[PDB]
């Protein structure tokens, strides 16, 4: 009759069980999503390639690896909850076999009846996400996902293997235990040190060289000696694995040491703001030394992939703006006229700048940082534009004097720019001496101008009133002209665009929200991939934070009942609680930063074009959005401790 | 008198169940008194020193301590009484797991201004002066069923209480060290002018006592005075009353 | 006999910081005994019980029930062993608060093969002559602090035991209840023969036995045999010897 006492106590003990099926019901939405991604008929182009082929294969064997440590700790914290029973049912007259078969079929019902509802469960996450990309980011990937039939073989295999692991662990369990020590167990201590114990220090300096390692074999990644297949995978492997492993060894093993020299330090008084944040952290730090780094790893792969997705779009923003240098560009002088006629009856003004061009070659070797290997070029034959200084109403620079302009961060890591130098101008028959100033934050000219990409060049009209007269004909284009058009702030753009596409009947003009359509095109699968990617676990990582919550409050309620009978005020016990939560909030959260940094500033420049306007922005909605959730934490500690007696 | 009691009540219910554990009890304590409580054992004694104090609430009734009454009272200025005064002795051993002895015994303390030394020095009086010691880094997991109850006892005596609420102060103790325990007990209670109230089952403990009251299914039964009156004859006088109950 | 002990020794400790609680004991219980084991505070009488019972291990020594050893056997016939007889109650008053009282006192009866209505008649019976029948659809956490003591004594009568080890029955209980629950296990005693053991402070409980043996310092010192002698005269002899000590 057995059953019916699990039965009648399951019906007691209905929190306990609510926080296991909720961690097996979303591991399984995540893998599946994870799969389901990857089995897809649109990404076989993504496919093959030398690159694109090696993020997969690390991929598959990383988010196995996490769900099944995930799913591990949970069981392991399931287990260890209860662990009354067993001893009471050891002493009653059961042998060891017959608790592991009960808890064998228990734990077969509950896990497979988590898995059959988890895959439903994924699937609707899944459809949402794609919902919102394609609807309030408006992106074009044409991709579609579909249920498919592979994904669910390749769920069910893997978390029916999950299972002998299980079985496994609570088997070992059950064996290495004592029919007493099962009754003190979930009130016994884990610091089993209780010194200070410098090999601690140890282990959390093998900790941080492991993470500086992995960051410096991060750092020289792609453009270097891995060029097969076979050679990036290893690669990856190795960077992802030891910077876990090197955060893991680092949490642990500090934690235990600056815990110890400061109560060690105190002879013990323990006034009540300690009490709550000091020794809890104490009780339990082993435990909280793996919950943590799963924490850090969620957030930073979250941070990364948000943050390479913004890259993308912000760059493809910005160069289609760039490659214009201008609203509307015009080729000669007559469709000029004629789209400013058509505009002249629409009622809208428009801006019209001339400004004549002289192409000529100049010398930058001196001024340049880098390598001769990085040719781009003849070392002393770069090809240049030069305009006056009247076109220019932002600066007016001197005689002998030589300024720059254009920006386009790529540009500094290729071409290195040093201080002011000297610069050689070498015409026809004369040579005439320039010296650099600076270097400015705008384009003057279109691409065709431009050459290779090199920016253009001012220099003071005296000195241009002579070099326009001379004019050495021989690398000159059909014509000097760069007329544009300006327009005023947000209005109907749009019409304008159009009426630019009906007069150029030829499109031999450049527009700039075709060449955005076009970037943004482009790159729609990369731009999508990622996108999906960080907001599924940026989901994972809210559940999971809040998981823990509920955990650790329940956890130690007993305490709260005790401390406000002696007479301490409701209004003391939260002034505790603050410390703990601040500690728990700001430790994953910077070591998380600190990731996400070493890890962005290693894979740009395949994404686009900018990398430090886009990832400042990003990460501040992360921060402003872990904050909140940190404070709804200790709101709802606040709730609870109300309530303790 | 300090405090006063007049027509308390009590009931423990979930709005389907009302069942009665306490109906009109009086008690008069004075000021330097050993007043215990004994008799039955289903009755309400730790419900009756629950509302007696402010740990809980009541249902019909008053009560007055120094003066002033718990009816407006809110749970601020009631917490901030209850930690100035009313040293507790709890009956099912109520410790903290994730602390230590010593620590649990100079928590208490730490609320206005006491220094290092003279908490490390009082602690070590009090500790030498009950038994507990060299159990000063031992948590209460691997402490012994009556050094429990004896740093539960020693927890009250630290921060100089002016009313102190016992509850079976010698419960897994055996003779010697019960009579050391009542034995100071009476010493503060003597020196110093603080009112112990006390619940117990053995006559012998109660013999110390300077009245006995006894309580049967929540009534006033009998209440001894004691007085002039030498330790045996009480106690003679306590063994022929519960062989009459 | 049945106990046979050698040199019990026990250890507490991490191979590094290692106590001693236990030196050199022997008990030599005959089928059909009441002994009874008393003295000191920090002494070693619970970790007595739980090492002369199969709850805990021996670190030097022998110790032989019905005969064969049971320090060297195996899990089987020792699991055997625990359903067919034994039957402890603990100090602590292990209990289990996601149930109630009936399925917490039948939990022993969930393995063997009887019908619902047997079980029931047992327990009915055991609630009717224990003194806690109304108790039945409550939890042992809104229910007192003797109540919780018959409970957990009560969940020892109900499989028909051999062995009884008791571990302080009378702690929190008022002469009446301790006077019945030491005359029901007398009874259980002299009908259907099963040794019982019994570890107690209070004299009076300890009166109904046939034999004292205390312990001081984990050694053994003295041992009062009663014999053909009345009950008064026994509890004068083991106060007197009380005294002594
Ligand atoms: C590949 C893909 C589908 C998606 C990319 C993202 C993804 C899911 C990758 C799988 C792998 C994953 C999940 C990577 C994690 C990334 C982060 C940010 C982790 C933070 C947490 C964390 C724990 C970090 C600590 C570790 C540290 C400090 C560094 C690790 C550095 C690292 C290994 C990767 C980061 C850089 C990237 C993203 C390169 C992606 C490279 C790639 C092929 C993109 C395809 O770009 P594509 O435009 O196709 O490239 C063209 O391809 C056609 C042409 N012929 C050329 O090959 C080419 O020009
Ligand atoms: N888990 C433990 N680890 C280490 N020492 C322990 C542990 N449990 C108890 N002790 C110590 O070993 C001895 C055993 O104490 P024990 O429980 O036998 O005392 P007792 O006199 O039977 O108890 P009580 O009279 O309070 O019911 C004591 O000195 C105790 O402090
Ligand atoms: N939380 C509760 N909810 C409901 N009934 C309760 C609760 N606590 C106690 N009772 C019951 O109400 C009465 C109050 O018992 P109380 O705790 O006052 O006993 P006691 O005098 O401490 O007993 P003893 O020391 O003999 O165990 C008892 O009948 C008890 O079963």
């Amino acid at each position: 009759n057995i059953n019916q006492l699990i039965l009648r106590n399951l019906k007691k003990n209905l929190r306990n069980y609510y926080l296991y099926v909720f961690a097996l019901i979303f591991s399984v939405a995540l893998y599946f999503a994870f799969v389901t991604l990857q089995y897809d008929p649109a990404i076989n182009e993504v496919k093959a390639s030398i690159k694109g082929a090696a993020a997969i294969k690390t991929a598959s064997i990383l988010l196995v690896a996490v769900v099944a440590i995930f799913i591990l700790y949970a069981n392991t914290i399931f287990i260890k909850r209860r662990s009354k029973e067993i001893g009471l049912f050891q002493l009653i007259g059961m042998t060891k076999h017959k608790i592991f078969r009960i808890l064998s079929a228990e734990n077969v019902m509950l896990y497979f009846g988590s898995l059959a509802i988890g895959v439903a469960a994924g699937f609707s996450i899944s459809k949402l996400v794609l919902m919102i990309l394609f609807k309030i980011v408006d992106v074009k990937a044409d991709a579609k996902l579909h249920f498919s039939e592979q994904a669910l073989v390749q769920t069910v295999i893997v978390f029916c293997g999950i299972y002998l692991l299980i079985m496994i662990m609570n088997y070992t369990f059950i064996k290495k235990q004592s029919i007493l020590s099962l009754f003190k167990v979930t009130s016994s201590t884990e610091d089993k040190v209780k010194k200070i114990s410098f090999f601690q220090m140890l282990i959390g300096a093998l900790g941080i060289v492991l993470i500086l390692t992995g960051y410096y074999v991060s750092s020289e990644l792609f453009g270097g000696k891995f060029k097969t297949i076979n050679e990036l995978f290893v690669a990856m492997s190795f960077i992802l694995g030891s910077v876990i492993i090197g955060t893991f060894l680092f949490y642990k093993g500090s934690v235990t040491f600056i815990s110890n020299i400061i109560r060690k330090s105190k002879g013990g008084y323990l006034n009540i703001s300690e009490v709550l944040s000091l020794s809890s952290i104490m009780f339990r730090m082993k435990s909280n030394a793996l919950l943590l780094t799963i924490i850090t790893t969620v957030s930073a792969l979250a941070i990364g992939l948000l943050s390479l997705a913004y890259i993308s779009y912000y760059s493809s923003e910005k160069t289609a703006e760039q490659n214009v240098a201008a609203d509307f560009s015009f080729m000669n002088e007559k469709d000029a006229k004629l789209f400013e006629n058509k505009l002249r009856e629409s009622n809208i003004s428009f801006v019209k700048k001339a400004t004549p061009v002289l192409q000529a070659n100049v010398d930058i070797a001196n001024i340049m940082d880098g390598t001769p290997k990085e040719m781009q070029g003849d070392p002393g034959n770069m090809q240049l534009a030069v305009v006056s200084d009247k076109d220019v109403k932002g600066v007016d620079v001197a005689a002998g004097e030589a300024v720059f302009s254009g920006y386009t961060d790529l540009l500094q890591k290729i071409m290195v720019f040093k201080d002011s130098g000297v610069i050689k101008v070498k015409s026809k028959h004369e040579t005439q001496p320039l010296k650099y100033k600076g270097l400015r934050e705008e384009f003057l000219v279109s691409y065709t101008f431009t050459s290779g990409g090199m920016p253009a060049v001012i220099v003071d009209d005296s000195l241009f009133k002579q070099l326009d007269k001379d004019k050495d004909p021989r690398i000159q284009l059909a014509q000097s002209t760069f007329i544009g058009v300006n327009v005023k702030h947000d209005d109907q753009m749009e019409k304008a665009n159009e009426l630019f596409q009906q007069v150029n009947k030829k499109n031999e003009h450049l527009s700039r929200l075709d060449t955005s359509a076009a970037q943004k095109s482009l790159f729609g699968m990369v731009m999508f991939i990622v996108g999906f990617l960080g907001l599924t676990f940026l989901i994972t990582s809210g559940c999971i934070l809040y998981f823990k919550q509920m955990g650790e409050s329940e956890d130690e309620k007993p305490s709260y009942t005790i401390l406000r009978k002696l007479g301490f005020t409701q209004g003391d016990l939260i002034k505790g609680i603050r410390i703990k939560q601040m500690y728990n909030f700001g430790i994953p959260l910077v070591v998380g930063l600190f990731h996400s940094y070493f890890a962005v500033q290693s894979g740009w420049f395949l994404f686009g074009s900018e990398v430090w306007a886009p990832m400042i922005m990003v990460m501040v909605l992360y921060t402003a959005l872990y904050s909140i959730f940190g404070f709804l934490s200790v709101l709802y500690y606040k709730k609870v401790i109300k309530s303790s007696l | 008198v300090i405090l006063e009691a007049n027509k308390i009540r009590k009931s423990y219910g979930n709005k389907l169940n009302k069942q009665e554990v306490l109906k009109g009890i009086d008690i008069h304590i004075e000021k330097g008194e050993f007043v215990s409580i004994m008799g039955a054992s289903g009755s309400g004694k730790t419900t009756l020193l629950n509302v007696l104090s402010s740990i809980d609430q009541v249902s019909h009734g008053t009560i007055h301590i120094n003066g002033n009454d718990m009816t407006a009272m809110k749970e601020k200025q009631l917490a901030e009484f209850r930690k100035q005064h009313l040293g507790f002795i709890f009956q099912d051993y109520n410790l903290l797991d994730t602390l230590t002895v010593k620590e649990n015994i100079l928590l208490p303390l730490s609320i206005t201004k006491l220094s290092k030394k003279e908490a490390n020095r009082k602690f070590e009086e009090v500790a030498k002066e009950l038994g507990i010691y060299e159990l000063r880094d031992k948590y209460p997991n691997e402490i012994s069923g009556g050094q429990k109850q004896r740093t539960s006892a020693g927890r009250a005596f630290i921060h100089d209480p002016s009313i102190i609420f016992a509850d079976q102060p010698t419960g897994a103790l055996d003779s010697k060290s019960a009579s050391d325990l009542l034995n100071k007990l009476s010493q503060l209670n003597q020196k110093r002018n603080a009112t112990i109230i006390m619940v117990t089952h053995d006559p012998v403990a109660a013999s110390y006592c300077g009245r006995v009251i006894f309580i049967k299914d929540g009534q006033m039964y009998t209440q001894l005075n004691k007085g002039g009156q030498d330790r045996q004859t009480f106690f003679q006088d306590i063994m022929k009353t519960q062989g009459v109950l």
